[PDB]
């Protein structure tokens, strides 16, 4: 597990895991508070 | 693309449709191909124009996601 | 790959398809094997396609391909 | 008011509008049958939308003659939560995210194969300077500040 | 094979059909012919001048003659709001009896005049079809003096020499005063002696000129100082055009505002306006020196002009050499300035109609407005095109240096990754924001959920509307104020007339707007920096880049620099005028399409349409394209045709040489060569075809004249087309 | 570059109080955009000044009630600009040219790039002999007097800004000018 | 962790006079306390985060040059550690405590959230 982990650290595969990360919390925000056209605050 | 184009045309305009109970067929664009398919004119108008009604006027509607594709597909 | 994607294809006809219902009104039921999730929205993309379903129209023909292999149930 | 619009919760076609989606909506659930899950997520719909429609009514909004939300961004706090609070909430996650690539550049810039961490991140490295943008517009205005953030004439120019 | 391009040898020994082609892409391009000199340049640009203007005289001769003979002006004349203007008739063998009948107007098929040369002509102060035919034969003797002129400045003792083309004092001097100021004069005088009674329906020809008085009080006024006299009793509220019911006796007054029954611009407003303009220009005419000691010696004026504390480095000292010795910077200022100025006329003619009658031709008014933002394309690009050429064969480096130091000019490429870099970063930053609002607004829409659209109010373009008077957006604030002192100032002289206009919903002076506004003006302007990102990039990195730092040794237009380093396609200055001419078509057609729908929705009387359906995509390919292209595609169907089936014919032609321009444009060489190989072999084997042999070698086209052609295709069939469907729409839609 | 001029004292340590480094920006990258140390402290005199006469023009007038004569008696700072250039347009007019020659002939212009005859806000005006034979300590202990008089000048008449334009914002204000 | 669990114990016991000051629940405290008095405990415990650290706050800044034990700020005004022997003893006990603490300031939050009564 010393190749495999330095395979995960390439390119695509970071990039891949952020940007589910990233739609996800988006998403996720999305769902818990929907049709947020304004600031909340 | 010329090819497909036929076949929708063809097939709606000749082939597709209701039949009534006394036998009368009616297709969904009314034999349209016979006349108004041998112009140049008469793809954009009676095809292209009259068969994308649809496509355009699906938003709001189940539809839409049609229309959303329509748009990115011609950007 | 293929196999992966023709297991797919049958788990969304077992678990988000109205095939059970099409199978009764095949003339009268849109097939559908997509249901959408309730997001930003895109909700309406959930189709009256009949038999108290709602979900994407399919036009890949699985529902008249598993009739004919004599597929009955989910 | 601004602009000759006026406030959602006092604009006609703002509930013309609310009123249409919902009945729309319920014509809709009309055609399924007693608690079934289309009937929930039909009923869902309508809950969403009106709770939308309230919120939106209840938000220092400003509708045309289209019935429909208006932003005002000429910069006045009044509606500041429409542009300039998501400008500013905007400006610090871009800004961190342009502070940490920056800083993962210049850091892996000195070592031995500057070409091969950027293929194959240093996600130990990645992440120490990842966490660390919170101070970006600090750290910003510390390395202008010290002449470590622009280049003077070591960059390269064409011929002309 | 040879004695065709006369100017260049080079092409005249070539073998191959590319003599040919390249001898008219090269024809005037007189900088680069065989045995040339300075002199015979600017002799030679000189009589190519007057040439061009005889056929701009000519060019109108004909305009007016085929309205004075075809068209129906005596009828226009009594029923403006009816009778559709005729342009010419037509005479075309091809017509079947349909074609003939669907197109006949009056006594012959004719084709409907789209170009307002009948309510120009009209207000000022033409009536009969004499009078047309009186102008084009002026006009045609206009076009004889020029010619005769282009001809006589090539004889040898009327040839000017350089320090005459060049002595830039003396020909500011008369253009500004004699060109601007005294034609401004001139046309005063015209506008008041004939048209101000034409109007007022006293007639005053070549023949009771000299004894009607303009003015009752009759240039007594003028003289004793009394020039109020001059604008008292105008024109009232009731007067009908043409006709002395209502009028007055007012030459030069301020009302501002339209004519109450012509909605245009008053008469009486104009000729002061040219009056004013006149004697503006005049004074400003005198600015330079000449013969006589005093005025100022502009390099004088240049080579002050640095500023003490040093930002623009040496100041202006090498420009007034630079710009002398260049016609290609000369050219590139006239033509921007052009570029402005026809836009300028664009945004005006509609928003302050100066023509009687105008207002009410919508075609003309889609068609006018269109031709003039598709010129100020042209020029725009051709402006900046020219200031490339000028950085790859006229520009010094050493002239706009003194001492290692840069003048303004050179320092511009000191700074080109700068400018190069920011105006990269708005056009992206503008990309990406105005096409993310338009999908998001898409999508939402889609999605059945309108209200959750992201829509900004222009507030601040509602804030100049207001500042001028619009009481539409309760801004309260400089004429929209009864008590501000902008107010006060004018309260007696324009503002009753101004805030009439102003505050009117049938005009389209300052045309209400919204968010579809704002978006679209937003994309407006990702067009406009997009186009001038190319152009500039082009420009600054003519002379040289870290692709090609010797690209000044090949020259404006080149090909390439071959594969290597990567490749090299479309690396040239003029490559990048290709590039950028696809941008200048595409914001115009963004600016048009905006004009368009807002105009036939405003004419329409469904502005709710505009307002709703422009702030998202589909909006606009809905309701303006689908929908407005029915009248279009029905000009012939199965069933019969339409006097707009011209029209309909045109829209596929232009799509025909627009997919024609993606062949030439996707296609490269080299695959067209080896064809054409093939073909010739055919040609070569083949018996009873052996007999005809070709003079040139057939070869295929060069990649830069495959990519001027593509770029031709396009263009036409871009303007073709939607020519075609404005004029169409608008004719089928509003009648 | 701060180590050698007037404005820090022991309110902040020793050393002069420069949070944001804004002093030594002019020296970064750019020939000139960012004002010399030279026209900052330029800005300070004239803004202290300015802020010490506002100070006493909105204290003498408001709260004393102190009046010209042909002058508006509005105690109110954001409506006697206006009621003066009604009522007395000439004083107007004429305070605004002696406020546009004496700049004109003190010009500071020269100073955004560091420079110039002058000194900071030395303007001559000594007509009563204050510094008219004194130490240079002492003469620095006067400029340090005047500079952090100035100092507090511009915080009060900001609290007056913010007093009328959010309520409550300084809490003593009012219980420290009864009067408006 | 600590001190916010030490904060739910009073809190929920304790509590200051005042309208705003009465749930003892501490979840629906962070709400009914609106974000006034929120804010100022986030600015301020921001100053003291600056100052702490003297300026150096982030991951690769602060260690950059050594010559700084993790978690030592110096702060010690009672006294309690002059005696080397036990030092290391209280820090055992500190680390301990602050892990039981973060173990408990979860399950007290939780509990909060699952019940939202008060903790008792
Ligand atoms: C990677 C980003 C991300 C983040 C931050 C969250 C965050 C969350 N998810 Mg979640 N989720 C994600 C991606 C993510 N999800 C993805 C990619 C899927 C699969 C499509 C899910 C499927 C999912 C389900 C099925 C549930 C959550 C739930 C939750 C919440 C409690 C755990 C929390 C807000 C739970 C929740 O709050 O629902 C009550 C829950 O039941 N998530
Ligand atoms: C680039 C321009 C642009 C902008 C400014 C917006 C802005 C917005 N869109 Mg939008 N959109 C865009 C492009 C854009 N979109 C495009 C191109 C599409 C097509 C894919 C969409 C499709 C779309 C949909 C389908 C929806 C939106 C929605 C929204 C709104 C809610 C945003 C949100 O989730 O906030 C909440 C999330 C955040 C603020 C994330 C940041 C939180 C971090 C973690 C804070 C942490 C630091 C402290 C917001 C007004 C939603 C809405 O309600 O509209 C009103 C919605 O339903 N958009
Ligand atoms: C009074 C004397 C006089 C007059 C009338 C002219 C007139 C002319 N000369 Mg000329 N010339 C003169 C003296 C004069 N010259 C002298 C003394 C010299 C020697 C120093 C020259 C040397 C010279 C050369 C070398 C050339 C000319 C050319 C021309 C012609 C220009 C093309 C044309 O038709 O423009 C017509 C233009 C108008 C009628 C007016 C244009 C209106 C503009 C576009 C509108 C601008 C309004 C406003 C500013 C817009 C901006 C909006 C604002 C808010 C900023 C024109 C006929 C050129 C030509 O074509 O030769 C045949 C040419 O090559 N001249
Ligand atoms: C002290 C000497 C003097 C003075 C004060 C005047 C004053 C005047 N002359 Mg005058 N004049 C003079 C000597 C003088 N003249 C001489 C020596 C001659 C030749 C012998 C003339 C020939 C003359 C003529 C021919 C006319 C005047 C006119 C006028 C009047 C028109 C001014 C005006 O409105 O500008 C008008 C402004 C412009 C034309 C452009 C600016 C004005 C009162 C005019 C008039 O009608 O007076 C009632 C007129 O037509 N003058
Ligand atoms: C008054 C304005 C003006 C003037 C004097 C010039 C003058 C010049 N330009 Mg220039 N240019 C202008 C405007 C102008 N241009 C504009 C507006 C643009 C932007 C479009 C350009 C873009 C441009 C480029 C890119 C280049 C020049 C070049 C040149 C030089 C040689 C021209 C040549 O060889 O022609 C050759 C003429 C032709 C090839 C004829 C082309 C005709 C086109 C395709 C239209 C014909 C089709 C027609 C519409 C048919 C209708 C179809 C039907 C079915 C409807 C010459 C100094 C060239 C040069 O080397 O400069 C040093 C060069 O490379 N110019
Ligand atoms: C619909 C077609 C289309 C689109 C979207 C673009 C988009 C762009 N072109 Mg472009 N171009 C096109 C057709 C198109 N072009 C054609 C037909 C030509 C003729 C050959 C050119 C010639 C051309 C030149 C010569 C230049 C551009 C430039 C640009 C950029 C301008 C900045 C911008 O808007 O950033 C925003 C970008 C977008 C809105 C599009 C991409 C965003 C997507 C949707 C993100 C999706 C993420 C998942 C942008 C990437 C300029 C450039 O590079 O500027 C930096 C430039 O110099 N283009
Ligand atoms: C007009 C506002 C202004 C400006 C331009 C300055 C400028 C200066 N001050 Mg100063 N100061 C001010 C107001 C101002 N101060 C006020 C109101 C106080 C009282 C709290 C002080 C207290 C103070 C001390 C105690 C010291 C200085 C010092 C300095 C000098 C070095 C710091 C610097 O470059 O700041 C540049 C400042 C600006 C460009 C102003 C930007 C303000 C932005 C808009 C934010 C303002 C709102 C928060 C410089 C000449 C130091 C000095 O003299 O060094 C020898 C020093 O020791 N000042
Ligand atoms: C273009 C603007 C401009 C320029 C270049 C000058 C230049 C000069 N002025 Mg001056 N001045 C101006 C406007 C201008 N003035 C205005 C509007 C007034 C108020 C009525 C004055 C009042 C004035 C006085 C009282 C004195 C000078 C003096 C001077 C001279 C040297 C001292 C100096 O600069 O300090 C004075 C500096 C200023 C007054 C600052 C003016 C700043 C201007 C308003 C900013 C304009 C820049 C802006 C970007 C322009 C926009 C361009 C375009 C968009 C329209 C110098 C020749 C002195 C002199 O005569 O020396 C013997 C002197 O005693 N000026
Ligand atoms: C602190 C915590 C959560 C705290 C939440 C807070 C403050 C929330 C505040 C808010 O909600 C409110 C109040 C209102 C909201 O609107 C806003 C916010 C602000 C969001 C969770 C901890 C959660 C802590 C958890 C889950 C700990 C799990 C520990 C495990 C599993 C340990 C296992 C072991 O210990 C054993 C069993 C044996 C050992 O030998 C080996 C190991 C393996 C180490
Ligand atoms: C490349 C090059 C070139 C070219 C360039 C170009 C082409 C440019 C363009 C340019 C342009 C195209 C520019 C434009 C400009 C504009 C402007 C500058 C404007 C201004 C305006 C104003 C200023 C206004 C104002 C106002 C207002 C706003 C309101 C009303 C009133 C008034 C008037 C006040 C050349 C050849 C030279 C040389 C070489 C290089
Ligand atoms: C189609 C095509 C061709 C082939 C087209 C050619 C060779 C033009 C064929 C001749 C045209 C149709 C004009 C024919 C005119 C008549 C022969 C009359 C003669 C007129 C001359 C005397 C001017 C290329 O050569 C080429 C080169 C580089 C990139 C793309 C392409 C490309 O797309």
């Amino acid at each position: 597990m010393k190749d495999f982990l330095k395979y995960l650290s390439t390119a695509p595969v970071l990039l891949t895991a952020w940007l589910t990360f990233t739609a996800g919390f988006v998403i996720e925000i999305n769902r818990f508070y929907p049709d947020a056209l304004t600031f909340p605050f | 693309s010329i090819v497909i184009f036929h076949f929708s045309w063809k097939m709606q305009s000749d082939v597709w449709g209701t039949v009534s109970p006394t036998g009368a067929v009616s297709h969904i664009t009314g034999g349209n191909f016979a006349q108004s398919s041998i112009t140049i004119n008469g793809w954009l108008r009676d095809f292209l124009w009259s068969q994308a009604a649809q496509v355009v006027q699906s938003y709001g509607s189940s539809l839409s996601a049609y229309g959303l594709i329509f748009l990115g597909a011609h950007f | 790959v293929i196999f992966l994607w023709l297991s797919g294809m049958h788990f969304h006809g077992a678990y988000f398809s109205n095939y059970s219902a099409w199978l009764t009104n095949p003339t009268s039921t849109k097939p559908s094997a997509q249901i959408v999730w309730p997001i930003v929205g895109q909700e309406v993309l959930n189709a009256d396609v009949g038999g108290n379903f709602q979900g994407i129209q399919i036009t890949s023909g699985f529902f008249q391909l598993w009739r004919a292999e004599g597929i009955t149930s989910e | 008011d601004i602009g000759g619009l006026n406030p959602c919760k006092d604009s006609e076609v703002f509930q013309k509008r609310l009123a249409k989606t919902v009945k729309k909506l319920e014509n809709r659930l009309k055609k399924y049958e007693e608690g079934t899950p289309p009937q929930i997520a039909i009923q869902q719909q309508i809950t969403q939308t009106k709770q939308r429609f309230t919120r939106y009514a209840d938000s220092n909004l400003l509708c045309g003659n289209d019935g429909l939300p208006h932003l005002i961004t000429d910069g006045r706090w009044s509606h500041g939560s429409e542009f300039l609070l998501p400008s500013i909430l905007f400006l610090y996650i871009s800004g961190w995210i342009g502070w940490v690539g920056r800083k993962y550049i210049r850091t892996v810039g000195q070592t031995s194969n500057p070409t091969e961490k950027e293929i194959i991140i240093d996600v130990p490295l990645a992440i120490s300077i990842m966490t660390s943008g919170f101070l970006w517009p600090f750290a910003a205005w510390q390395e202008f500040l010290s002449g470590d953030l622009i280049a003077s004439d070591e960059t390269i120019t064409t011929s002309p | 094979v040879y004695k065709f391009p006369k100017f260049s040898k080079a092409l005249a020994e070539d073998p191959s059909t590319r003599r040919i082609w390249y001898g008219i892409a090269t024809a005037h391009d007189f900088e680069s012919h065989d045995a040339m000199t300075e002199s015979k340049l600017y002799q030679k640009i000189f009589a190519s001048h007057f040439g061009h203007i005889a056929i701009i005289f000519l060019w109108t001769a004909g305009n007016l003659f085929h309205v004075a003979w075809q068209g129906n002006f005596e009828a226009w004349i009594l029923n403006p709001l009816k009778v559709r203007p005729i342009a010419h008739a037509i005479w075309d063998p091809h017509f079947g009896q349909a074609a003939y009948k669907a197109f006949l107007k009056t006594s012959s098929p004719a084709n409907l005049a789209l170009s307002g040369v009948y309510e120009w002509w009209y207000t000022i102060g033409m009536r009969t079809n004499n009078d047309l035919y009186q102008g084009s034969f002026f006009l045609i003797l206009l076009s004889s003096l020029l010619l005769f002129a282009g001809w006589l400045h090539l004889q040898p003792s009327f040839r000017p020499s350089l320090d005459w083309f060049k002595a830039n004092e003396y020909r500011l001097n008369h253009h500004l005063s004699g060109l601007f100021g005294v034609s401004s004069l001139a046309w005063t005088g015209h506008l008041v002696h004939v048209a101000i009674p034409e109007s007022r329906g006293i007639h005053v020809g070549w023949d009771n000129f000299l004894t009607v008085l303009p003015h009752p009080e009759g240039l007594t006024p003028f003289f004793s100082g009394n020039w109020k006299a001059y604008a008292q009793n105008p024109d009232t509220a009731s007067h009908i055009f043409g006709s002395g019911e209502g009028s007055g006796t007012a030459i030069l007054t301020f009302l501002g505002g339209f004519h109450p029954q012509t909605k245009s611009l008053w008469l009486t407003d104009m000729a002061h306006h040219h009056l004013a303009i006149a004697v503006l220009f005049i004074v400003a005419g005198h600015m330079y020196r000449t013969n006589w000691l005093i005025g100022h010696q502009m390099k004088l004026i240049l080579e002050a002009h640095r500023p003490p504390g040093g930002r623009l480095g040496i100041g202006h000292i090498g420009l007034y050499e630079t710009i002398t010795n260049s016609l290609h910077f000369q050219l590139g200022l006239a033509l921007a300035a052009l570029g402005v100025a026809t836009s300028l006329t664009a945004q005006h003619m509609y928003a302050l109609p100066p023509y009687a009658f105008l207002a009410s031709n919508f075609p003309t008014q889609a068609a006018l407005y269109t031709h003039h933002q598709y010129i100020a394309g042209f020029l725009m690009v051709g402006a900046f095109a020219h200031g490339a050429i000028f950085f790859v064969r006229d520009y010094d480096p050493a002239v706009n240096t003194r001492n290692g130091e840069k003048n303004v000019l050179a320092r511009m490429l000191e700074h080109k990754e700068a400018i190069i870099s920011h105006l990269s970063w708005v056009s992206l930053f503008l990309g990406f924001h105005t096409l993310g609002i338009y999908v998001h607004n898409d999508v939402v829409v889609a999605f059945g959920q309108p209200e959750k659209q992201i829509l900004v109010e222009p507030l601040f373009a509602e804030w100049i509307q207001a500042a001028s008077g619009k009481t539409l957006y309760n801004f309260d604030l400089l004429l929209a104020s009864s008590n501000s002192p902008a107010s006060v100032a004018s309260s007696q002289l324009w503002l009753p007339g101004w805030l009439s206009a102003i505050n009117d919903g049938k005009n389209s002076l300052f045309l209400p707007i919204g968010p579809g506004d704002f978006l679209v003006h937003h994309a407006i302007a990702l067009g406009l920096h997009t186009t001038t990102l190319i152009l500039v990039k082009g420009a600054l990195d003519a002379r040289g880049s870290k692709l090609m730092p010797d690209k000044k040794d090949f020259g404006y237009s080149f090909p390439c620099d071959g594969p290597g380093r990567g490749g090299t396609c479309d690396i040239s200055a003029w490559d990048a005028f290709y590039l950028a001419m696809f941008w200048m078509l595409n914001t115009i057609g963004w600016v048009t399409f905006y004009w368009h729908w807002k105009h036939l929705t405003l004419w329409q009387g469904n502005q709710v349409q505009f307002n709703e359906s422009s702030n998202y995509i589909m909006g606009w390919l809905r309701d303006y394209l689908w929908l407005n292209s029915s009248p279009l595609i029905n000009g012939y169907n199965p069933f019969g045709m339409n006097s707009l089936s011209v029209w309909a014919w045109m829209f596929l032609f232009g799509h025909l040489v627009w997919a024609t321009g993606f062949m030439f444009l996707i296609s490269w060489r080299g695959y067209w060569q080896e064809l054409i190989e093939t073909i010739v072999w055919a040609h070569e084997r083949t018996p009873l075809a052996n007999l005809v042999r070709w003079k040139d070698k057939p070869v295929a086209l060069s990649i830069v004249q495959a990519r001027l052609v593509g770029l031709a295709h396009f263009t036409i069939g871009y303007v073709l087309t939607y020519a075609a469907f404005v004029i169409a729409s608008t004719i089928g839609k509003l009648g | 570059g701060l180590e050698n001029q007037v404005g820090f004292d022991i309110e902040t340590g020793g050393k002069p109080w420069d949070p944001f480094g804004f002093a030594g920006v002019s020296e970064r990258n750019g020939l000139g955009i960012l004002p010399h140390i030279k026209w900052l402290q330029e800005s300070e005199i004239k803004h202290g000044r300015t802020a010490m006469l506002a100070f006493l023009g909105v204290i003498v007038p408001g709260s004393l009630g102190i009046y010209v004569p042909t002058y508006p008696q509005e105690p109110d700072f954001t409506k006697a600009f206006s009621a003066a250039l009604q009522s007395n347009p000439l004083g107007m007019a004429q305070i605004a040219l002696a406020v546009a020659i004496i700049e004109g002939h003190y010009y500071a212009g020269d100073f955004w790039t560091g420079g110039g005859d002058r000194q900071v806000g030395a303007f001559g005006f000594d007509p009563l002999g204050f510094s008219k034979g004194k130490s240079e300590a002492a003469i620095k202990s006067m400029q340090l007097k005047e500079i952090k008089n100035g100092r507090l000048a511009m915080i009060a008449m900001a609290a007056f800004a913010s007093e009328k334009f959010i309520p409550g914002s300084v809490p003593l204000l009012h219980s420290a000018f009864p009067t408006l | 962790a600590m001190l916010a669990f030490l904060g739910f114990i009073v809190q929920e016991f304790i509590r200051l006079p005042g309208d705003l000051y009465s749930e003892p629940n501490g979840v629906k405290a962070f709400f009914q306390v609106g974000p006034q008095p929120l804010l100022q405990i986030f600015l301020f415990c921001g100053f003291l985060e600056f100052n702490m650290h003297k300026g150096k706050l982030t991951q690769v800044d602060m260690f950059e040059d050594g010559k700084r034990e993790p978690g030592n700020f110096g702060f010690d005004p009672l006294g309690f550690g002059k005696d080397p022997a036990k030092r290391e003893r209280y820090a055992l006990a500190e680390l301990k405590n602050g892990r039981l603490a973060m173990i408990a300031i979860g399950g007290l939050v939780h509990h909060a959230l699952v019940t939202g009564h008060a903790t008792f």
